């Protein structure tokens, strides 16, 4: 159960490139979760685009023996930490699937220098007590004024020419 | 805008035909000839003058739009259509910054 440095640098960075709207991201492990994806941003009620954006990570994800283990929800307003419905419907999903998946929303009345994290273990999604280096990256990436190309899934299927990976962040962060 | 330069030379040049001209006919009536048309040279003058005024002022006088509307939404997505301005509330992220 840790907490990579590139996947809440990536979760913070889509929550403050849309700050005034209800965000959700996905988690990808192989508990260590390797890697964040940004991929929506908007209402979040609505299956098929969803539902597409899970077969095809899935598919890819094979490609580098990852599988995606966890979610996380940050709502629009800032003073409100809830797991609304859907977010509970997609960790039974993936918990169908992987039984271990944890599920994520940024407490976000902080949002500076904010987990929450859940888990179901045969309950409904119950919480945990916490559990640094990564966050002075933050700050100085945040600072940076580098979320302005930070490409999210949503944005994928208007301009299918980006890259939702964005490894130009990852190599980044890695220089630092 | 060299356009705008070649309506100016036409009209310059086309006064300049006018004013030619007038001096011409108050030859003619001084020397009480009245028979004689207009030399050859004056025509030419305000006759390209006009053509190309024409040629010129069709080009600055606008341009032309398509009357298919989607024309105008094929670069367009929800980002813009979902704000509603007039419903805009901050309690949000934000204001932590
Ligand atoms: C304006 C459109 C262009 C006008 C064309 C033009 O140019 O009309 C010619 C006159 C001639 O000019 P003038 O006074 O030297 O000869 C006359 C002097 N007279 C009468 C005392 C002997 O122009 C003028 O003066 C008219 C002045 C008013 C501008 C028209």
């Amino acid at each position: 159960v840790k907490l990579t440095t590139q996947a809440y640098c990536k979760m913070v960075l889509h929550g403050a490139k849309y700050p005034h709207c209800a965000v959700n991201g996905l988690l990808v492990a192989e508990t260590l979760f390797v890697d964040c994806i940004p991929l929506f941003h908007g209402t979040l009620a609505l299956a098929p685009m969803l539902e597409v954006a899970l077969t095809l990570i899935d598919s890819w994800c094979k490609d580098h023996s990852y599988v995606i283990a966890g979610y996380y929800q940050a709502n629009e307003r800032v003073k409100d930490a809830s797991p609304n419905q859907v977010a509970e419907k997609v960790a039974s999903r993936i918990a169908e699937g992987f039984s271990d998946t944890a599920l994520i929303m940024v407490d976000n009345t902080k949002f500076t220098m904010t987990i929450h994290v859940y888990e179901h273990h045969e309950n409904r999604w119950r919480c945990r007590d916490p559990h640094p280096e990564a966050q002075r990256i933050s700050a100085s990436l945040l600072d940076s004024r580098s979320y302005e190309t930070l490409v999210d899934f949503d944005n994928h299927l208007d301009d299918i020419r980006n890259d939702w990976t964005n490894p130009e962040i990852n190599k980044a962060v890695l220089h630092l | 805008s060299l356009w705008k330069g070649l309506v100016g030379i036409g009209l310059f040049a086309l006064a300049h035909a006018a004013f030619s001209a007038a001096q011409h006919r108050s030859y003619m009536r001084l020397t009480e000839k009245e028979d004689e048309s207009l030399p050859i040279d004056i025509v030419l003058q305000t006759l390209l003058a006009f053509a190309v005024t024409c040629y010129g002022i069709v080009h600055i006088a606008g341009e032309f739009k398509d009357m298919d509307a989607t024309s105008e939404l094929k670069n367009k997505t929800f980002d813009t259509l979902r704000n509603h301005p007039s419903f805009y509330v901050f309690n949000h992220r934000g204001r932590v910054l």
